[PDB]
């Protein structure tokens, strides 16, 4: 693997010698558990609608409020 | 913004960070110059109450110098005739468990300036270690808005300073090393609105491209390589936090930047070349959309994030034509150089010839040539390798000479010893997977732990070095460069020193209390001079300092490298101003008591 | 000790606390002068890496200078032709809980030196807050012995610096606030070894008093009286503890100091005049006992703890015959001056024409004539009592011009409301019992919170001020004089300043990081004249800013009186430096750099 | 009480109008715990005894230590 043989465009990576093509399946498999992986996109989800909340508040009221508990 | 322009043009104010759009931290004044800088002594100081590392640097604008600091993000406004009296402070209420998800001490990079419309008054822009933003009125100080950008429960902080660009605040994002995909927000500076968002990794929808992105140069890639060089769903959790600096061009309404490196270090985890991680970004100011992207480093095996500094200038190439052009360091031993309208590569030159993972850069392919003896992988010992980790450039800001053609760059000079090891991905806890060993380069004093660092003056067309200086520890705070035929830059074992532009001479040093970890910065009040910096050391080489540690593959490795450090210096936090024989506010020293 | 005398003679060198063992803070060097001193300006600085309020100065001996901190207590030793390299450091391992029963900030007022005798090395000596007591070799830093003096589990501490005095060091003690009776020590400076230890109430047999204790002023009292102004067995937790200064005599063999406020600060809870607390005494430096004893303020009503400054002089009196001498500013508003071969009284005169606790002091009986207006008591609340608490002068050590006769002094102006309540005694925990409201003086402004501080010139045989000057805040770290016709000190604002020796005339100041809260420095080296001090704002008057406090009541009062502070100042830690010019160690550029 | 009336040298002690000359028995009686008194005196002895085992065993053996359970 020097960088240099490239298959497509952006696309020229290779393993090195005796390392496999995929790593699935193999001694080097991560086996990482879905419910883990989704978990930052989620929290963006919730800041994002939060965020929404304190942003129309404002803009109808004239006045800042951040806590999301004490806007009607 | 068409007004931050114009202010950026008066030698009394310093607007943003980088000082203008161009990034290039040059000043038009002479007061101060080869001549007489001999004279040079302070006028005055402040001490900001907080200990850990100072980035970044002031800013001022309309008399008043405005302040920033280490966790809980504190921010302070003074007036330049009576220093002594706080006009206002801001004082965050913050959970402390935002500190156990920080990587590389409790840093941040800095302020930036509204100048304010007709009905909203103007601002200061800044952002806190737990992930919110905050816009507060710049005369009182009192807060206009807040939201919450990241999330300290996933891993997620920010360290980065704001970007002011028309009526928009740019935010970035950190937190790689516990496993945080990158992106990148817009938000209206007015009311805090999300306007736009893009990602470094994942579907092309999440990427936001331009419908001609990389139209030149098609060979970089295209459309769905931000899943089709990954396995599976790895994309998720991979890196390409952005955390250094912009410049823009108002000519192509692109800002340029860096992202950085793929999750975990462990390279076996995660097969494939991994766009958009390590990639020059040129992406609109108002939609997002991206116009071109460069991948540096593809498959990273070292941890060479690419965050650093961007620099603007317009110079003939090597066939006499005029080219408008970025200039960025990296992590990786490579200076790029980069047509700023469409993305075509024009140099990519060795920082020092001891670098040895790549042979070279071809220009007409776009790709490193690796060494394969200097790579990384499971079950084996990598040694020897050069740059490390750390780099052979970190999150400085250099400096650029336009009646020169020079850039005054401050460099590391620090090699290292690899191995990787398996783990589990847990939202909340770190993502690593390698221990290391690093130490001085061959050029320093390998057996005493001295030698760590470089300040070099570099043309970027013929590729040549006009001058090279050795130093103690790695130049890690950048630079700034005037007219007076002088280069300022503060050093790891506290002091601010100034050399000669073309020759390299050591003209003048002064003991600060602390090494300085961020960027000079110079302005003129009522006719004087002033040349201002931090003090308070901290940031990745301080962590053995810091945190008390003595175990040398501590602190990611840098505890071992930097083992020497706290015989020269002890942590500190505060500002330290200059002038020609101390000249200052208080010369009449009744200006400022109390009276009956 | 006759070599630390000798060594005390040149100007490149500063040896023990308060320059000289007369305690005078007093310079020969006229380099910088009132006719040059607008060219003053840093030549070189050095942070400690800690927060806190920063006490004392600096030493000087052979080519080196010794720095000290807040908690933990470190000492390091820089070279003076490259002060970029650390030659050494001490980093003390200590209880985390010693941080609670401190009173007043985690503070240290600084160093000893002990020159050495051929087989012992020369010795540099310190205090912890947690109460051990150590030896360092001065050229290495490794410890050579440590000894446990005070313990942190019945509520007692150390905050004061060590005093050489022929082979032997002194060591106070700190705790009142906690019902802590005083004692002070006497060590072997090369072994660690307990020579004499005296206390400040209690029995004749443990205050040890000399066969002839005050012979000739039998009227101040003699037998019996540290259980005889007491009811029962209340002396045992009576406080009078020792936490500030000393002056010594080679002539006289005396050490020269005063115990502080007796315990609890409710004084219906103590009924008697309570000694020796609040006490001027003079002790034999080498078997500990006490020659003379004059009580300032029997029965204490308003916490006026006697422990400040004591400087040495030799003047004609009233009567033109010749007198040996000492001068001591106290918190009850009152400067003392006594003949220091016999302990009679010479002078007492008011710091301030606005205090009202006493009438007059009694020259002929030495009893103070106490305004029963301005009293506190169970059941009253009192109001405009002063001195407040925090005295008309606290824990600064001040400075005297011998050429000219006069006393520079660093003062505070301000007054308090007062009402006590009762509580009980339990060892570890806090034994105050009193509610205070603590704001500026008559001449400052009340409404503003301003105008907290003063700095005057006295003559101590006629009682007449030279000149007297207003202060934004209490000038609570001392002063430092000069040949040069020259007055330094710093200010909780954050300046170092200089004013005219003869009018008062403010000459010079510049903006350091941080308020001063210690004495100001002088020294040559290689012909060049530097002047040095701390910056790091902290000890009572910084207690709101350091702890983050709001109720005006907390932080003992001081609270409320010091709520603008914050809007000039913030914490910091470490020692700027000055000469004329700025010249110093980095002239040449290239010297200290890596090749 | 103004300090001035004294039945003996050093002792010029008065009571306050309405208050009184002793007060044990009386509605100000602190009642005093006399085990609680003596803890500081009991703590002085312990530390003085351990410090003459450390000074004794460095004038001996020429070398300092502090853990006294390290001293034979
Ligand atoms: O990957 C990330 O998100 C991330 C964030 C930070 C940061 O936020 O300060 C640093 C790092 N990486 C890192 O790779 C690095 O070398 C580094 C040095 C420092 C500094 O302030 O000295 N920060 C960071
Ligand atoms: O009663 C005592 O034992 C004791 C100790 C201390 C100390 O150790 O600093 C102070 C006080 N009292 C006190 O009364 C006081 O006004 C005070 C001010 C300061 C200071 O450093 O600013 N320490 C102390
Ligand atoms: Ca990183
Ligand atoms: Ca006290």
């Amino acid at each position: 693997y020097d960088g240099t043989k490239c298959k497509a465009a952006g696309n020229c990576w290779e393993p090195k010698p005796g390392f496999p093509e995929k790593i699935a399946g193999s001694k080097y498999d991560p086996k990482h558990d879905p419910k883990e992986l989704n978990k930052q996109a989620d929290s963006i989800k919730q800041m994002e609608e939060r965020n929404k909340k304190r942003v129309e508040n404002f803009k109808k009221t004239g006045k800042f409020e951040y806590d999301v508990a004490k806007i009607s | 913004n068409d007004k931050l322009v114009e202010l950026s043009k008066s030698d009394d104010n310093w607007v943003m960070p980088g000082k203008n759009y161009d990034s290039n931290n040059f000043s038009d004044l002479k007061q101060i110059n080869k001549g007489n800088v001999k004279q040079l002594r302070p006028a005055w100081t402040f001490s900001t109450g907080l200990l850990n590392g100072h980035e970044g640097a002031p800013l001022v604008v309309d008399g008043k110098m405005y302040i920033h600091t280490s966790f809980p993000n504190n921010t302070f406004a003074l007036g330049l005739d009576d220093p002594g009296t706080i006009l206002w402070q801001d004082k965050p209420k913050q959970n402390p468990a935002a500190r156990a998800v920080a990587c590389c001490d409790l840093v941040n990079r800095g302020l930036a300036y509204w100048p304010g419309d007709g009905k909203t008054p103007a601002l200061i822009l800044k952002t806190q270690l737990d992930g919110n933003v905050a816009a507060l009125n710049a005369e009182t100080g009192e807060t206009v808005w807040k939201v919450e950008n990241s999330d300290i429960k996933v891993g997620s902080t920010l360290t980065i300073a704001p970007y002011v660009v028309k009526d928009k605040v740019i935010i970035g994002s950190s937190g790689a090393e516990l496993g945080v995909r990158g992106y990148l927000t817009a938000y209206d500076v007015k009311t805090g609105e999300q306007v736009w968002r893009a990602y470094a990794t994942g579907p092309d929808k999440d990427l936001l491209l331009a419908s001609d992105f990389n139209i030149k140069n098609p060979h970089y890639g295209q459309k769905g390589l931000g899943t089709g060089t990954w396995e599976g769903d790895a994309w998720k959790i991979g890196g390409g936090t952005n955390w250094g600096w912009y410049a823009y061009d108002p000519g192509t309404n692109l800002i340029y930047f860096g992202t950085g490196n793929p999750a975990p270090w462990n390279e076996t985890m995660r097969p494939g070349d991994n766009k958009w991680t390590m990639t020059i970004f040129g992406r609109d100011a108002d939609t997002g959309e991206a116009k071109f992207g460069y991948q540096k480093t593809p498959h990273d095996e070292w941890d060479y994030a690419g965050v650093n500094v961007m620099m603007l200038s317009e110079q003939k190439d090597k066939d006499g034509k005029a080219r408008k052009l970025l200039t960025h360091p990296d992590r990786n031993g490579i200076v790029y150089t980069l047509d700023r309208t469409d993305g075509a590569l024009v140099s990519a030159n060795k920082l020092d010839d001891t670098v040895n993972v790549f042979k070279s850069v071809d220009l007409k392919t776009g790709q490193p040539v690796r060494d394969p003896e200097y790579g990384t992988r499971m079950d084996h010992l990598a040694k020897d390798i050069c740059p490390s980790a750390m780099g052979y450039h970190n999150q400085g800001h250099d400096s650029y000479d336009p009646k020169r053609e020079l850039f005054f760059m401050g460099i590391n000079h620090i090699c290292m010893d690899w191995e990787p090891f398996m783990l589990p991905y847990k939202a909340g806890q770190f993502f690593v997977g390698a221990t290391l060993n690093m130490y001085p380069g061959p050029k320093g004093d390998r057996q005493n732990y001295e030698g760590l660092g470089q300040i070099k003056a570099y043309n970027a067309i013929t590729g040549d070095y006009k001058w090279e200086k050795m130093e103690r520890f790695a130049v890690w705070g950048g630079t700034m460069a005037t007219a007076g035929d002088l280069v300022f830059y503060g050093t790891l074992d506290g002091y601010l020193k100034a050399r000669d532009s073309d020759t390299g001479d050591l003209l003048w040093k002064f003991k600060i209390p602390s090494g300085a970890i961020g960027y000079p910065m110079t302005y003129t009040h009522k006719g004087t001079q002033y040349v201002a910096i931090y003090y308070g050391v901290g940031g990745w080489p301080g962590v053995g300092l810091v945190f008390d540690l003595a175990d040398p593959t501590a602190g990611l490795g840098a505890v071992g490298a930097f083992k020497k450090l706290a015989n020269y210096t002890q942590m500190g936090g505060g500002v330290v101003v200059f002038s020609l024989d101390g000249k200052g506010p208080y010369d009449d020293p009744n200006v400022g008591e109390w009276k009956s």
